[PDB]
């Protein structure tokens, strides 16, 4: 692996396919960002070491509504532009009458949950909603951290202990939630499925996890550890240390919460 | 500051619900850390860098001038420029005027103590830049505005104090011993109080407070700022007479941990 | 024919509002043809 | 409670000038109906005692709209006047946008053969025509329509207001009295 | 409002500058033919470059020095566009990306370079001086406004005269043109601007990494050809061998080398204009004198 | 400024309990007007209000609505700049939670305080209540729907504006004054919201 | 009275005119019909973007009201209801004002009447009728009605007018009065006098409009 | 053919059948005819067609006019031309092709010239041009280059067979010209000195209006080029 | 006491005709402000870099369908420089910097997007103009976005005969100035600025010393540029 | 049936 800059020669060989951060004049190729040299089959390319949240196919993704428009939705995913939500990937809880109370399901600053089905020329991203899983968040608190911290895996909506369930978005947007009766039957009726009212059953030991969820989740970020589903639930029961929640946010503590966890994945 | 009406809904629960749940786990009373630098502009009598925990930045610059304090009325100004706001804005202007009375020569800050002959004194010039911001910067700025004063530097004097023009060394400086104000914002969500508020906590608040506070006792100006505009509300007298006591017991634990240098 | 109550056609056509005023005798501000407001004044 | 001021309890536990608020007294806490605005009482609402604001046009109103713009599969138009079950005229100015707009597509222009309907022959800008709500679509346009007898083209100026008036003679021909000159519209029957 | 060019008027300019063409019939070294008008009265002036047409008015009010610079007059430069020149402009935009950097190109050509005598322009040294002003009006654009504005504005300055004054102490008579005859300004040096347009027929990257240079270069862009150009440079010379001032904002990086030639280039140009415009002169107030001959 | 008439540039400017009266419903340009003039032993202060709205707001999501505040010095240029826009930012903070904001979404309310007498037989803090008192008057000729009455009184530098008879309130300012004051300022500031609410009610009715 | 003027000058611009009376000079462009912006467009009739730019410096309240004034003759001279929802750009650049600015617009004024309505025969845009506009002043002791006065004449004036008549049926008929701009000391029966003389002196420069038009106009088309 | 002024009594009485063309103005209120153009007012024999040849540069649209466009916007179903800088744009469906169908759309890109035929010139209502004969030389211009003429300049280049410039223009180069009435004239030769030379030829007798002058400014020009 | 240049070769600050002044640059200084940012510290200069994008335009109005939106937004604050209490100016900076950076950053593949930069003169001495390209061209790429080459800023100001290599403001006040924008290692010029009078015969020499100190402020970029990423992956491993 | 777009010069 090579680090190079803008302006740099990454190779004199025309026989190569140009890849991303790259570009070309005769055989020499040159870097447009600054980055590490790629070497896949015949693509070479540069991977940028900073960007934005670049959606790929099959993503889960953690958005939220911008505007809405003719027959889709815009919704801020957290990258280069706005991901489209067409009126006919979504679950309606079709009729042209729908078509116009778009705001009655989806309404501007709404918190959603989707899956990246294509991308388009410019690269942004359609969502669709075509499940269970998909749909309306509630119950709970949103936070963000950035999408390098959150790894691609096969699953990305984890069941925590204390009844809290995270939807942990590739673009690094989370949504902490009370575990609801849907995901508990995630292991191997619901007709207002965009409702804005939250489950007024949500106690006190449920909203303080909620928090402390939070916190370990912000102090992996702030020590740049990658958030995973093992490291999360580490985290949380490592900050059981500290009686209050408040404890959590001052400097010495984070650095402490996330120095713990590799050093204990080095003996692991 | 865009939030979905079950965020807020969740919110405005936890944080109304007694006892309160802060979505960090806060005390009503607790504050979030922040980062503080001093003397960085060597072109300045004094200077300091604030950085919130939210990512909320600002900059402040002291800067002094002799005058005629017979003919100059205010020996302290400040001058709020906020980043990405009209220097006409409202929040410019208000944070502008307050401030000002804030410090204003005679109330909250010492104007004797910028005497320098019986004809002059020294004119105090603060400058603030908010380079980001999430909420209600006049906390964030005051704090700022603290520890720029109390690092800030001024020339020695070598005429005579009755009184041409005075005379300065060329090498030696004393410092600025001024006692500085603060401003604490605080938050009315439902029947509770909270010190410090953040973003989304400010976004269901029923209403807020502004509180000044200097030499250990409660100044002017104090007002009720509105921290949002969709769920602002009415409070009972009591809560105010709670926030100020709050203000009065957590405050000089706040100053001892700027004064900390 | 088909006609509009007053607070309509003073909007829906101030041509008309005019026109329909003149033909009845009257101005749309209820003052006679070569009629003055009155002017009431403080001084100083 | 015959008369009513903002802040007045009306009655225990909704319509509009009313809304339910909370107060206490003996230590419990009651909700109680609330007038807000200054008028008589008479479901609890309050009236005053012109207004647009309160009869805002909605699905199934009658109102009178003019001629704006004309495109070759629609027409826009704003929105002057609500029908009430008398008017009700809006107060703002149609020199700013303040008024709300409004659009008439063309298979909503008449009830027989939809499919083919030119707009150039139907409408005419400053015409005033007198349609019906269909929804509210978005922020932006009302979507009305004139598919009825009793709806279309009601005041109009021959050469778009450079001529003389125009009666509904026939209920596809409107004519001058003076010049004599007639223009094809979809009038209203008076 | 936006100038539509075709697809093919583009292709076919740029293949023609490739081809050693300019639709015009001129070369790509040669600055258009400077014509310059005067008027009845002194300032008056009205410059001419195929269609391009512009206007100056020169006029002067007393007014008092600053006191930072207290032997020192005023003056000033106003360059306010209108829709005559062509309906592409706004009606006086003084904030639109070219019309910023076009008139801080004229107030660096002009103003800055000191070529008014502004030490001359002080009537007393306490209060009273002249401020000077020069007004442009853009009449009909067909490019080199920058170019027509510098000639306009210099031949202005040189053609006005200022009237004749006696001071009794704090007494400042103004005497009228018919009472005592006026007295010329003093102009320290003659600034011209030469704007050279670049056009690139190849690519970004044969730009940045290329090792032959193929932009070409070509003096006193037209309109359509203004319109096509991938960069310019504003270059003010005089007659002194003194580069006043160069701007090249942005756009088609070009080799620094390049650039100079254009300088050297420039020179021989605004000799040309120099004499030109002094020979102008010459000849306009040999009319006045005729004619004072004849009255 | 090219779109006035200032004169010539080298010219320089010159160097050197409360009755109430409240009217309704004069000005015709506007939805709700209001006039209040209030004649004190050691001030006279007289101002109009204006409200224009509900207007539309072209391609607004908002729930509820947006109230606008502008303070302005109709002719008598007496305070700054400065605190003309706190006291504006201090009214919208008020009535923001007087107005029934949910009823009108979509569409924003813009109110005017224009200044038409003031003289002292800083200040600003003693002309807070006026305004208050006239913004209710001509938001309720507006027809727009308010929570309740709002009224305010000052005492020594403290301005507080109460509502639902002094149980709560909805503003609070308070510029230099003494200490401990905050007791006898309410009592004081309550005696003139009653005040003003009475002569309030009383002048939509009659 | 003597001007001179010509039609078809500017190149980027559907109508140009420069007309000089006496010393007054001014040149004025003429674009239309165009796409209007969203602000100045009218659905039934054509809309007017009239600017008005000085001699010297930059424009300030005084040539708004001349713009003001202009359009009040431009107006009913278009037949607007020919180009619904268009706009057309008549831009006056006042060259040589001819009179003492501090004191008087009228003489550019009449000026700006005939440039724009010269600049509106060259760009082809439907007219109603013809127009023609002169200055008059008053003289102070002599009391006499000078038309077109001198910029001198003007200083010792005590009434100044502006005069310009919609004329029909080549240029004899006189349609209306488009505007009569009266400043200063006069009476019922100096006023009279004025508009006598003053149909007189208009009815002279139509007829002088008309031949410059023709001479230029006529050249350009075929027989 | 005599000169009008606008304003002036109309010579044609109203008993006589007549069919109005540019310049002539029927008054929505008097119902008098009557001139709102400056120029020439040509008058027919025997059903008598009067109209005002007058000097224009800008535009406007009117039914059966051949115009050179170029396409500024693709749009759902029509294309957004441009027939003139500053003028309001002009809509050119997809189906005004000749052999249009449902499934195949025109591959006219941003940017492209087309000459086209004006269909439907309403005043209230966006122009409209196809590429289609009415009664049945449209389509796409590749590469050439296009001249800016006055309208007077144009009409007498397309209708008048004496006009001399298609003449000594063919007798220097072949070339290929498509006259457009609404002042753009298209030409493209082999090379591109030729098309540069009858450019600049063409652009000297639009500013001359003097007939007699076409054969002597032809001569110098392509002298130049060699 | 001082001098501009001594008869012994030394400038006020104590530097030879070819010595630059102390150039010290940071990368990701504001990361929760901004995606990309960058801190310039050249000679006494203090300048402050946010890039903000690419993102989604506020108004879908003013919005290119075919390339990225370029924005600069400079703020000399007022404590810049000994305060003074009074824009064409700062205007002609700002779409300057647009008009340099439009032709290298690669605004074409960043389709329907804006990219907003914002600056903040925290202290001003001199050859500011450099500065604030300096601290573009770091501030863009911490933000990952594609550009052709870096554009290195310099000043140079000419003393009789000999150049002065990077100005500070009483230099920039004495003698005429030459400001250059040099495109990585080459020399084509993004930006060049003579503001005053110079000889024709004499520029030659000054925009040689320019372009020969801006590639050295280029390998000082890139040596903080290496250091910072080389820092980032080795803290992660 | 007159001609637009014509080739000259044959
Ligand atoms: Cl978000
Ligand atoms: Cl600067």
């Amino acid at each position: 692996s090579q680090i190079v800059t803008p302006g740099e020669l990454v190779t004199d060989d025309p026989i190569w396919m140009r890849g991303h951060g790259t570009y070309f004049l005769d055989n020499m190729t040159y870097s447009s960002v600054a980055g590490t040299v790629s070497r896949v089959n015949r693509l070479l390319s540069v991977i940028p070491l900073k960007g934005r949240y670049a959606p790929e196919t099959g993503d889960h993704v953690v958005g939220r509504i911008a505007e809405v428009g003719n027959k889709r939705w815009k919704v801020d995913i957290g990258g280069k532009q706005h991901a489209v939500l067409m009126l006919g990937s979504v679950n309606l809880p079709k009729s042209e009458s729908d078509e116009l109370q778009m705001r009655s399901f989806l309404k501007e600053g709404d918190l959603l949950n989707a899956e990246v089905q294509s991308l388009f020329q410019d690269g942004s991203a359609s969502l669709h909603t075509r499940s269970l899983k998909y749909g309306k968040l509630r119950n709970g608190m949103f936070c963000q951290v950035p999408s390098s911290l959150i790894v691609r895996a096969k699953n990305h909506t984890h069941n925590l202990p204390g009844n809290i369930t995270v939807v942990l978005g590739v673009n690094g947007y989370i949504w902490l939630r009370k575990t609801s009766q849907m995901d508990l039957a995630r292991d191997t009726s619901s007709w207002q499925i965009y409702s804005d009212e939250n489950d007024p059953s949500i106690s006190n030991n449920i909203r303080q996890a909620i928090c402390r969820y939070a916190n370990v989740i912000k102090a992996l970020a702030f020590c740049e550890i990658g958030i995973t589903q093992q490291r999360i639930v580490s985290a949380y029961e490592a900050s059981m240390v500290y009686s209050n929640v408040g404890e959590l946010i001052e400097k010495n503590v984070m650095e402490s919460i996330g120095s713990d966890i590799l050093t204990a994945e080095k003996m692991r | 500051m865009s939030l979905s009406v079950a965020e807020k809904s969740y919110l405005y629960d936890s944080l109304a619900s007694t006892p309160s749940i802060r979505p960090d786990g806060r005390l009503p009373h607790q504050f979030r850390p922040i980062e503080i630098f001093t003397d960085f502009l060597p072109s300045s009598n004094g200077s300091s860098r604030i950085i919130a925990s939210d990512g909320s930045e600002c900059i402040v610059s002291i800067k002094s001038k002799v005058v005629d304090h017979h003919v100059e009325n205010e020996l302290l100004q400040v001058d709020v420029d906020i980043a990405g706001q009209r220097d006409d804005a409202l929040v410019v202007e208000t944070i502008t005027s307050l401030l000002n009375k804030v410090l204003k020569s005679g109330s909250g800050v010492d104007s004797s103590k910028l005497q320098l002959t019986k004809k002059y004194s020294f004119k105090i010039f603060v400058d603030v830049l908010v380079i980001s911001s999430h909420s209600h910067p006049i906390s964030l700025i005051s704090f700022a505005i603290y520890s720029a004063l109390n690092s800030t530097y001024l020339p020695k004097l070598i005429s005579a104090f009755d009184d041409e023009l005075p005379t300065f060394h060329d090498y030696d400086m004393v410092k600025l011993d001024i006692n500085p104000p603060l401003v604490f914002i605080l938050a009315v969500v439902g029947n509770n109080m909270l010190l410090d508020p953040a973003a989304n906590e400010s976004e269901v608040a029923n209403n807020g407070l502004i509180i000044s506070w200097s030499n250990g006792k409660i100044t002017s100006p104090i007002r009720s700022v509105a921290l949002n505009d969709s769920n602002v509300k009415s409070f009972k007298p009591h809560l105010l007479k709670q926030g100020l006591a709050m203000v009065e017991k957590y405050a000089p634990d706040v100053v001892r941990s700027l004064e900390n240098l | 024919p088909i006609t509009f109550p007053p607070e309509v056609l003073a909007r829906i056509s101030p041509e008309l509002s005019l026109q329909r005023h003149l033909s009845l005798g009257i101005r749309p501000c209820l003052r006679k043809y070569e009629e003055f407001r009155d002017v009431a004044i403080e001084n100083n | 409670p015959e008369i009513a001021y903002p802040g007045k309890l009306i009655c225990p536990q909704p319509g509009p000038g009313t809304k339910l608020i909370q107060y206490e007294h003996n230590g419990r806490t009651l909700e109680a109906i609330t007038a807000t605005l200054v008028g008589t009482v008479r479901l609890v609402s309050v009236l005053p005692g012109n207004d647009f604001a309160n009869n805002l046009p909605k699905e199934g109103d009658i109102v009178l709209t003019r001629v704006t713009r004309l495109s070759l599969q629609r027409a826009n138009v704003e929105i002057l006047a609500v029908e009430d079950k008398t008017f009700s005229v809006s107060q703002a100015s149609s020199d700013l946008g303040e008024t709300f707009r409004g659009i008439i597509r063309s298979q909503d222009v008449r009830s027989t053969d939809r499919d083919r309907v030119k707009v150039i022959e139907c409408f005419k800008p400053g015409d005033i025509v007198r349609a019906q709500v269909l929804s509210l679509g978005d922020g932006t346009n009302y979507y009305l329509t004139t598919a009825r007898n009793d709806l279309g083209v009601v005041f109009a100026r021959a050469a778009n207001g450079a001529g003389g008036l125009m009666y509904a003679t026939d209920w596809q021909m409107m004519t001058s009295p003076v010049t004599g000159a007639t223009e094809k519209r979809k009038c209203a029957k008076p | 409002k936006d100038i539509e060019i075709s697809a093919s008027e583009s292709k076919f300019i740029l293949e023609a500058l490739r081809q050693n063409y300019r639709l015009d019939g001129r070369s790509f070294d040669q600055f258009r033919d400077v014509e310059i008008t005067f008027g009845k009265e002194f300032g008056d002036v009205s410059v001419k470059m195929g269609n391009t047409k512009v206007h100056c008015r020169i006029s002067c009010q007393i007014a008092q020095p600053y006191e930072d610079r207290p032997f020192e007059g005023l003056f000033v430069i106003s360059t306010e566009i209108s829709p005559m020149a062509g309906s592409q402009f706004e009606n006086g935009n003084i904030t639109g990306e070219d019309e910023v950097l076009c008139s801080r190109i004229i107030e660096k050509s002009v103003r800055r370079s000191g070529a008014l005598d502004v030490e001359g322009l002080c009537i007393v040294a306490g209060s009273k001086c002249w401020a000077v002003r020069a007004d442009v009006h853009f009449l009909d654009c067909d490019g080199g406004f920058i170019d027509a504005s510098c000639i306009a504005v210099m031949a202005g300055l040189m053609h006005f005269k200022k009237p004749d004054i006696t001071v009794h102490g704090e007494q400042i008579i103004v005497h009228p043109v018919n009472e005592r005859e006026p007295v010329p300004l003093g102009i320290l040096h003659i600034p011209i601007c030469v704007t050279f347009s670049f056009f690139n027929p190849q690519d970004t990257e044969e730009n940045i990494k290329g090792e032959t240079n193929s932009e070409i270069s070509i003096i006193d862009a037209t309109l359509k050809e203004e319109l096509l150009r991938d960069g310019v440079l504003t270059v003010t010379l005089n007659k002194n061998r003194e580069v006043v001032q160069v701007s090249k904002a942005g756009g088609l990086p070009m080799d620094a080398l390049t650039l100079m030639k254009c300088c050297h280039e420039a020179y021989s140009i605004i000799e040309k204009i120099t004499d030109q415009i002094l020979q102008l002169l010459k000849e306009d107030s040999e009319k006045r004198n005729k004619y004072a001959a004849m009255l | 400024d090219r779109r006035r008439l200032l004169g010539p540039a080298a010219a320089k400017p010159m160097a050197f309990e409360q009755e109430l009266s409240l009217h309704t419903g004069f000005i015709e340009n506007c939805n709700g007007s209001a006039l209040v003039e209030a004649r004190s032993l050691g001030h006279q202060t007289s101002l109009i209000t204006a409200v224009y709205g509900p207007r539309s707001i072209r391609g607004s999501f908002t729930s509820q609505g947006t109230i606008s505040i502008q303070l302005k010095n109709g002719l008598l240029e007496k305070y700054n700049t400065n605190e003309l826009k706190e006291v504006s930012s201090f009214l919208m903070g008020i009535f923001n939670s007087v107005v029934n904001l949910s009823r009108y979404p979509k569409s924003g309310i813009d109110i005017f305080v224009y200044l038409t007498y003031d003289k002292d037989l800083s200040q600003i803090s003693s002309l807070i209540p006026h305004c208050i008192t006239s913004i209710t008057l001509a938001l309720a000729d507006a027809g727009i729907e308010l929570v309740d009455m709002a009224g305010a009184g000052e005492a020594n530098g403290t301005v507080v504006s109460f509502i639902k008879n002094g149980e709560e309130i909805v503003g609070f300012w308070k510029d230099d004054g003494d200490d401990e004051d905050l007791l006898e300022c309410l009592d004081r500031c309550k005696e003139q919201y009653n005040r003003y609410r009475d002569l309030m009610i009383s002048c939509l009715m009659n | 009275m003597s001007v001179q003027a010509e039609i078809g000058i500017l190149d980027h611009v559907d109508g140009s005119s420069e007309f000089v009376s006496q010393d007054t000079k001014v040149i004025c462009s003429v674009t239309g019909p165009i796409e209007p912006k969203a602000r100045q467009e009218l659905p039934t009739q054509l809309a007017l973007e009239i600017i008005v730019r000085p001699a010297k410096g930059v424009a300030t309240t005084r040539e708004k009201v001349l713009e003001d004034k202009l359009r009040a003759v431009l107006t009913p001279l278009i037949t607007r209801h020919c180009y619904p929802r268009q706009l057309c750009q008549i831009t006056c650049q006042i060259l040589e004002s001819g009179e003492d600015e501090a004191e008087f617009s009228l003489r550019e004024l009449s000026c700006c009447i005939n440039a724009a309505f010269l600049a509106l025969v060259d760009a082809g845009i439907a007219l109603n009728s013809m127009c023609a506009s002169i200055p008059i002043a008053i003289i102070k002791d002599t009391s006499d009605i000078i038309v077109d006065p001198t910029a001198e004449q003007l200083k010792i004036s005590l009434s100044v007018h502006t005069l310009a008549l919609e004329f029909v049926n080549g240029g004899k008929v006189v349609k209306n009065v488009l505007l009569l701009d009266s400043n200063g000391d006069f009476n019922e029966d100096q006023l009279f006098s004025l508009l006598e003389l003053g149909e007189q002196k208009c009815q002279e420069l139509v007829t002088n409009i008309r031949r410059i038009i023709q001479d230029n106009i006529s050249p350009r088309l075929v027989v | 053919s005599t000169f009008i002024f606008p304003g002036d009594s109309f010579p044609v009485d109203p008993t006589t059948p007549v069919k109005l063309g540019p310049g002539i103005y029927c008054d929505p209120n008097t119902q008098e005819i009557r001139p709102v153009n400056t120029g020439v007012l040509h008058v027919s024999a025997k059903v008598q067609t009067a109209y005002i040849d007058y000097s224009s540069k800008r535009y406007i649209p009117s039914v059966n006019d051949f115009v050179i466009g170029v396409i500024i916007g693709t749009f759902s179903d029509s294309y957004k031309v441009s027939l003139q800088n500053f003028s309001s744009s002009v809509s050119l469906s997809y189906m005004a092709f000749p052999n249009a169908s449902k499934k195949n759309r025109p591959t006219l890109q941003v940017g492209d010239l087309v000459y086209a035929r004006v269909c439907t010139a309403e005043k209230e209502l966006e122009a409209e041009i196809e590429c289609f004969d009415s009664t049945t030389g449209f389509g796409i211009l590749e590469d050439g280059m296009i001249i800016d003429v006055n309208l007077n300049f144009a009409r007498q280049l397309l209708f008048n067979n004496d006009f001399p410039l298609l003449k000594v223009l063919a007798a220097h180069t072949k070339f290929e010209v498509a006259i457009g009435l609404n002042g753009k004239i298209w030409v493209k030769c082999e090379e591109l000195s030729n098309t540069l030379a009858c450019y600049r030829t063409i652009m000297e007798c639009c500013q001359k209006n003097d007939t007699a002058a076409f054969k002597d400014i032809a001569k110098r020009q392509f002298k130049e080029i060699l | 006491r001082l001098e501009i240049y001594s008869p012994e070769g030394l400038r006020l600050d104590g530097r030879r005709w070819n010595e630059l002044r102390r150039f010290e640059s940071s990368i990701n200084t504001h990361p929760h402000a901004a995606d990309g940012s960058s801190y310039m510290e050249q000679g006494n200069n203090k300048i402050i870099t946010l890039v903000k994008g690419p993102k989604e335009p506020r108004l879908k109005s003013q919005m290119d369908t075919s390339k990225a939106l370029l924005n600069v937004s400079v703020n000399i604050t007022k404590f810049s420089k000994e305060r003074s209490k009074s824009e064409r100016r700062v205007l002609e900076i700002q779409t300057s910097l647009v008009r340099m950076f439009e032709k290298n950053v690669m605004l074409n593949i960043y389709p329907r997007t804006v990219i907003d930069i914002e600056i903040h003169v925290l202290e001003q001495d001199g050859g500011i103009m450099g500065s604030l390209i300096n601290g573009i061209t770091l501030a863009l790429i911490d933000a990952g976005i594609s550009m052709f080459d870096y554009i290195s800023g310099i000043s140079v100001g000419l003393y009789d005969t000999t150049p002065l290599l990077d100005t500070n403001s009483l230099e920039e006040n004495a003698m005429s100035t030459v400001t250059l924008g040099v495109v990585g290692k080459s020399e084509k010029l993004s930006l060049l600025l003579v503001e005053d009078k110079i000889p024709l015969d004499r520029l030659e020499n000054v925009l040689a010393i320019g372009i020969a100190g801006a590639h050295r402020v280029r390998d000082l970029m890139d040596e903080e540029l290496r250091k910072h990423a080389q820092k980032r992956v080795s803290n992660a491993s | 049936v007159i001609s637009g777009r014509k080739t000259f010069g044959d």
